[PDB]
């Protein structure tokens, strides 16, 4: 029925438009690549629903994300992050969602990274997975918000580990005793936890050892004080 | 069909505009299912809770925000309290709409008006904003439902495709 | 540079039109924004299939984060990947410009002006914080250190030495330092 | 020469009325006050408005002193130097032949949760009700005229103001009061 | 070359919907007045109407004014434009054909106000919390000589007179009365009280409350 | 503020900061060491003011040798108004027409979790530390203050002699 | 009012600790230490603390005194003003009851690229190291535990911080 | 349509401007029928002048104010001296323009002219710049023309 | 079939102006270069960098040959590492217009040292441009 029609939409519809975002969107891709803010879930939102109505045919999501903003910046609430999490966890039953983490993926992202459906859920080898502390740079309330503000960071908080757990099979215990500091993970721990479901190494590898910058020269003469020479690499 | 969809994930917002919303999908004949995701405050709560009953769905991670409406005066001492006033009448407004739409005492709405009160998704379904928790399962469900009521537009877009191509 | 140029039978962009052609077109430094879109695009232009992907480069320099994710996408993608310089390429746009097709595929203009420095970055806050940042900084360098060497067969130890300040090459100097393969003429 | 007239026991209260300006000038009357208990007092008051809270502040001070406190207007008084050119001693309050006295309310405002914005017309209106009922009492006019005409935006001359009940004397003889 | 005539409903119901929503309200004879009344806004509405008024076949359908806009004075009392703004849309509304429907979503203020008054008497809608309101008119600070600010108090007063002939026939009222009562001080008007008044007629057809439809379920 | 200094005059005017309370201090101690038993007066004039510098000023008050009577001059707001009721007893004065606020403390933050948490409770400590010495000053209940300083109190003098935070009126 | 109090032999590190607040202060114990090689100096401290250069500053300077020199704490010692709260003489170091006392560890300043973050962060691990080993001198505690409470601010009470070690006595008992 | 209908509703703009649209109605062929809504301002004065006479309309609630030209110059004393003697030169043609337009004397022109004057309908059409007040049928037939 | 180049820019960065250079000798069917009004450097270059007999001046046009401008910051290897780059950027312009105007190199340098200006037949007469309009 509509598989021969996302094929008429290709044809005189989705062939011509110049978007790069309206190519994409006929290539059934979601680029999640800026700090998920709310503009960013509606917009996700609407191209996930769109992207269900069209077919039961998979979605590809390539997320690099440095979270809702880097620390330097203002940053937004987590409630982006939960409800494009919700609105994917819907979809998943009746449409997959490779998740596909390029470059990388900083706390609220990595939510939307382990939030592809199981199997089909990889980082590049050289990306990183941050699950880190958590959070609210937003620092503009007084005290007379004290009295609600903690029933918030925690009602954010406790949510997050929650999600977590039910994408990586895990005791919240533990990832409350890991939000304490931002641990990021490597692909390989990451896939050991449960983020991920595979390491997408490349077809060449590049980079090679560099133990070879090690000395190995004999322990010092105890009869030599050494000077104050600090060098560099 | 056409009973009309809101989304709502809105931290933010002036509660007239919220009142607004609210009359808006009141005065809508057919139904309006209204889906909250993430967070809902004064504004977007209002415009939860606007939705017809049976079809008000707040997601588990979802927390809305009962609270009086935050305003700033400017003139006279007649201007004062004329738009103190204002402000005062705003607040019973929104105590009224929040018993039309929860059965609660407006005593106790105006209360949880007077300091900022959030509630997460069973508190808010117990207060009486949402109907249901939207868990995965129901999730699913509205996502069916979204299903039916487009694809009578899209075997119309069937159609005209097929006439096209 | 806006005029569409005419396609196969309408007018399109002249930037569309150069991606019709699997050519990507990279002239601003590389911040988040034209990374991000870069990225889209190489991920699109593999999508569509498989061929190879020429980068024509006039990057003057960039941040770190965005050409390290704009390198491993140009690596993950199936289809083989070449890049020229045209203009210049400096700083993390010169390791862009050894970042496609290490066989043979690198080309730069007669006059293109190339430059690779170690990269930069700055951040502050408690103390361990800072412990934290500095080690992921030099874990990057460490990094781009190994990629520029495996690119270009100079020693990592030499390349360390090299790059810490920074380090400017005529095309001549490029071939004989392994940067680039080719200088293009006339042809 | 401001040291010589302070020896005088003239206090200039000039341009507009603030916290710490009010602070400098209730320091003045208790020094002039301590030193000597039956010399008058002059202060004169050329003064575009003013904090009610400061004002009132000058105004304490001003009743406290045991020295008749005589108030002579120059050019302006706006809506808080005229109280206090209205709360000097009776009979002893003068302006010049064309000073400009304005009684009028105090503007405001308030922010963020109305609760507060609740508490600051309840404070507005305190202060309305406060100053004028002295301003009634000094005037001898009943306090509905007075909280009537504290409302009117306008200037009067001193005229105007010595029939109104808030000046005493007018220092030319009315023969240079023009309108 | 050829004269491009523009079709309406009758014979365009053929070519399917506008693309976007203000060509869809543009459609239904809805002007949707959802911006102060700045020289945009009253350029934009005189060309509505000149298109509403230009080819209706019957022009007996009635033409929709929506309000959300504190009128011609800004949110803090101090104008944001003048009084002519608002006499450029009214003329330009009566000098169409059809009935002249007005209403109010949320704030219908100063100028926006009388104009929702101005509607057809028995067709005024408005929600149920939308707050009306009358200020005197306001101008903007000028310079000069008392000479100028006398020629800007004629000027008000002319736009206080006119406010209040409008208001007068609205409301049915007096006009020197209808002067005192709304444009004499900023009054705020509930739904409620400006039906009293004549000020709105009815809420929005088929306004009908969630609470209220399910225990009429 | 010399020629009122000399006067044994310590003026808490405006609304207090670090500076400020830099400022009251080094006064009242320079003070005490001029005269441990001849009195200083105080007047007070602010809309509020950091908590720490507050509690700074009112500590000097108390341990110094001479009493600090305080008198308020047009204002006394939750911070100066503490300041004010913490005067020696019998030597809190007003004038006829000032008036006293209290209010709860405030300030914001910024962090971590844990670390706007810690200074979420610092401000509960702040406030109940407030809430104790109002209860001494006043003699009225925790509860009573805590209702009062929970939300804006404007008061007149005359109900502030009945309760607690001054002992008597200049309208002498 | 403040010179008036250093012919007293009282100094006011009043204030975040800034370069030239901070050269004032070394300035004035160099004085002081002229003045009299014996009678004691008395520093009250109220400051939500400062660069961590100038704080080791100002402690070489009162380190350097021949003379005693006591501290006292009014409000806020935070970060820097507790660091030269507790380096007064043993037995010497006062609080107001009411003063808050919390403990940090040291910020950086920001220049330059990977290898300049890399000095940077030599310096702030010698400071920190620093800190600790002579914070843990003076409140006699282990290194253990001066490193788990820096990493954490947490502001303590005078009687709290008087069971630590910072301060010897409350002046009220309060 | 051998008419230009021209609809009038601006406060202002430099006077350059209304002279360049008054000497281009003046110039095409076509007649020009010029309809003031609201307000028109002194350059919208000048264009609403312009138009053909006889048809420039003006509602019952429009306003019309001409002011004199305002300018603004820095510069050595010649060359204030020079932009002054421009601008009075500028002064004389406005007011030869409305002083053609309206049958009025220069001199009663420049009379006005010398502060800001507000018109009302009767007192715009009284004076000469527009010449029949807009009721409803006139622009019914005006609808009509360009539909027909 | 032939690039014409219409050229009036009053500056730009002498490094684009190499970049157009090359781009121009890029393409094989040669490039008419007509500059009007001003042409200054890093146009300068783009109309010697038009095919030798077909680069047109007009009676009216400026050229502007200057050597290029920078702003270094840094520790002093750095500021001699940026001062060294800078030297080879105003050699490579003063070997393009030598190749342009096949004059002494030297010559090239010296006459860029400060900003220089020549009329329409000065720019013919030095080599930039071949006629006039």
């Amino acid at each position: 029925r509509k598989l021969s029609h996302l094929r008429k939409k290709l044809w005189k519809e989705a062939g011509p438009p110049p978007d790069l975002a309206t190519r994409l969107f006929s290539e059934r891709i979601m680029y999640l690549g800026m700090p998920i803010d709310s503009s960013v879930a509606e917009l996700l939102t609407a191209q996930l629903f769109v992207l269900v109505q069209e077919a039961p045919d998979p979605i590809f999501f390539y997320i690099n994300s440095t979270g809702i903003a880097k620390s330097t910046t203002k940053f937004g609430n987590e409630h982006e992050a939960i409800a494009v999490y919700s609105m994917m966890k819907g979809v998943q039953k009746y449409c997959p969602i490779y998740t596909l983490c390029v470059g990388n993926a900083f706390g609220e992202a990595a939510l939307l990274l382990s939030a592809g459906s199981p199997g089909k859920r990889a980082a590049l080898r050289s990306s990183t997975i941050m699950l880190r502390q958590p959070l609210q740079r937003l620092g503009g309330m007084q005290a007379s918000d004290i009295d609600i503000y903690r029933k918030i960071t925690r009602e954010k908080t406790a949510t997050m580990a929650k999600y977590l757990a039910a994408c990586t099979k895990k005791t919240e215990e533990q990832i409350m005793t890991d939000f304490t500091r931002p641990r990021y993970f490597n692909p390989y721990e990451a896939v050991s936890y449960g983020l991920i479901d595979t390491v997408l190494e490349p077809k060449e590898e590049r980079a090679v050892f560099k133990d070879w910058e090690k000395m190995g020269s004999e322990i010092a003469d105890l009869g030599l004080w050494d000077d104050e020479e600090q060098p560099l690499p | 069909s056409k009973k009309v969809f809101m989304i709502i994930n809105s931290f933010g917002g002036s509660v007239g505009n919220g009142i607004t919303v609210h009359d808006a999908l009141q005065f809508i004949k057919a139904g309006s299912l209204t889906l909250a995701l993430g967070v809902a405050a004064s504004a977007a709560s209002l415009a939860l809770a606007g939705g017809t009953i049976g079809e008000r769905y707040v997601t588990e991670g979802c927390h809305t925000m009962i609270h009086q409406p935050e305003g700033g005066l400017n003139g006279q001492a007649s201007d004062i309290w004329i738009d103190s006033q204002e402000i005062m009448k705003i607040r019973l407004d929104v105590a009224e709409i929040y018993s039309l739409s929860t059965y609660r005492p407006r005593h106790k709405i105006l209360r949880d008006l007077d300091r900022d009160f959030y509630l997460t998704a069973m508190e808010t379904i117990y207060y009486g904003l949402a109907d249901e928790i939207a868990t995965n399962e129901v999730m699913h469900s509205i996502v069916e439902m979204t299903n039916q009521v487009w694809s009578y537009h899209d075997s119309k877009q069937e159609r005209l495709l097929e006439s096209r191509a | 540079c806006r005029p569409p140029g005419q396609r196969q039978s309408e007018w399109v962009d002249l930037w569309e039109a150069y991606t019709y052609q699997k050519v990507v077109f990279i002239k601003e430094a590389i911040t988040e924004d034209v990374a991000n879109n870069m990225i889209a695009l190489t991920l699109y232009l593999d999508s569509l299939d498989q061929k190879r992907i020429y980068y024509w480069l006039n990057v003057p320099g960039g941040d770190v984060v965005p050409t390290l994710a704009l390198y491993d996408t140009m690596q993950y993608v199936r289809s083989k990947t070449a890049t020229v310089c045209y203009g210049l390429c400096l700083g993390m746009g010169g390791f862009l410009l050894t970042a496609g097709g290490e066989k043979g595929y690198r080309f730069a203009m007669p006059h293109s002006i190339l430059m690779m420095h170690h990269p930069s970055g700055a951040s502050r806050g408690q103390a361990s914080e800072m412990h934290i940042e500095s080690r992921e900084l030099v874990r990057m360098r460490d990094y781009l250190s190994l990629l520029t060497s495996n690119a270009t067969g100079q020693p990592y130890d030499r390349v360390i030495r090299e790059l810490s300040r920074n380090k400017w090459m005529d095309p001549k100097q490029a071939i004989e330092y392994g940067m680039i393969d080719k200088v293009l003429t006339t042809p | 020469p401001f040291g010589l007239l302070l020896r005088q026991r003239i206090v200039f209260l000039g341009g507009e009325v603030e916290d710490f300006g009010a602070d400098a000038i209730i320091s003045q009357l208790l020094l002039l006050d301590s030193q000597d208990p039956t010399k008058d007092i002059k202060i004169f008051i050329n003064s575009p408005g003013g904090s009610v809270t400061a004002g009132m502040g000058i105004y304490d001070a001003m009743m406290l002193c045991r020295a008749d406190v005589n108030t002579y207007c120059f050019g302006l008084a706006a809506s808080m130097g005229a109280f206090l050119l209205g709360a000097g001693k009776r009979g002893k309050r003068n302006s010049m032949p064309n000073s400009r006295i304005m009684i009028h309310q105090p503007l405001g405002g308030a922010s963020g949760q109305a609760v507060d914005i609740e508490i600051q017309a309840k404070e507005i209106m305190y202060h309305k009700a406060n100053l004028n009922r002295i301003m009634a009492d000094y005037c001898q006019q009943p306090l509905s005229k007075i909280e009537e005409d504290t409302d009117r935006d306008r200037y009067m001359s001193p005229l105007e103001a010595k029939e109104y009940g808030l000046i005493d004397h007018i220092i030319g003889g009315e023969e240079a009061v023009f309108n | 070359y050829p004269e491009g005539r523009p079709l309406f409903l009758p014979e365009a119901e053929r070519f399917g919907n506008p693309p976007d929503l203000p060509s869809l309200l543009l459609q239904q004879r809805v002007i949707y007045i959802s911006m102060p009344f700045l020289p945009s806004v009253t350029e934009l509405v005189v060309a509505q109407c000149y298109y509403l008024d230009f080819d209706d076949r019957n022009r007996q359908r009635p033409i929709y004014v929506y309000l959300n806009s504190t009128g011609c004075i800004n949110d803090k009392g101090q104008a944001i434009s003048a009084d002519n703004e608002f006499y450029a849309i009214w003329a330009a509304l009566g000098f169409t054909r059809a009935p002249l429907y007005t209403g109010v979503t949320w704030k219908a203020q100063n100028q926006a106000a009388v104009l929702l008054s101005a509607g057809q008497k028995g067709h005024r809608y408005s929600f149920p919390h939308a707050k009306i309101s009358t200020a005197p008119p306001v101008m903007n600070r000028v310079f000069g000589q008392a000479v100028d600010a006398q020629l800007q108090a004629n000027e008000l007063d002319y736009a206080t007179k006119y406010y209040a002939a409008i208001l007068a026939r609205s409301t049915g009222k007096d006009l020197e009365t209808c002067q005192k009562q709304y444009l004499s001080r900023k009054r705020y008007f509930s739904v409620k009280e400006a039906y009293e008044e004549g000020l709105v007629d009815k809420l929005v057809p088929g306004f009908m409350l969630n609470r209220f439809r399910k225990m009429q379920k | 503020v010399s020629q009122l200094f000399q006067q044994r005059i310590v003026r808490l005017g405006g609304a207090v900061d670090d500076d400020m309370a830099n400022l009251l201090v080094a006064q009242l101690l320079y003070l005490d060491s001029v005269d441990n038993k001849r009195d200083i007066t105080m007047y007070v004039n602010s809309p509020g003011g950091s908590v720490t510098a507050g509690m700074a000023v009112f500590d000097t008050m108390r341990h110094i040798r001479p009493d600090v009577s305080t008198c308020c001059i047009g204002l006394a707001a939750s911070m100066g108004a503490f300041i004010l009721a913490s005067g020696q007893a019998g030597k809190r004065y007003s004038l006829p027409n000032s008036r006293i606020m209290i209010h709860q403390p405030l300030g914001g933050a910024q962090g971590q979790a844990t670390d706007i948490e810690i200074q979420a409770n610092e401000i509960l400590h702040h406030k109940l530390t407030l809430n104790g010495y109002l209860a001494q000053f006043t003699g009225q209940s925790m509860e009573t203050i805590t209702k009062d300083t929970d939300r804006d109190f404007f008061m007149s003098p005359q109900e502030a002699i009945e309760y607690g935070l001054v002992d008597a009126i200049i309208s002498k």
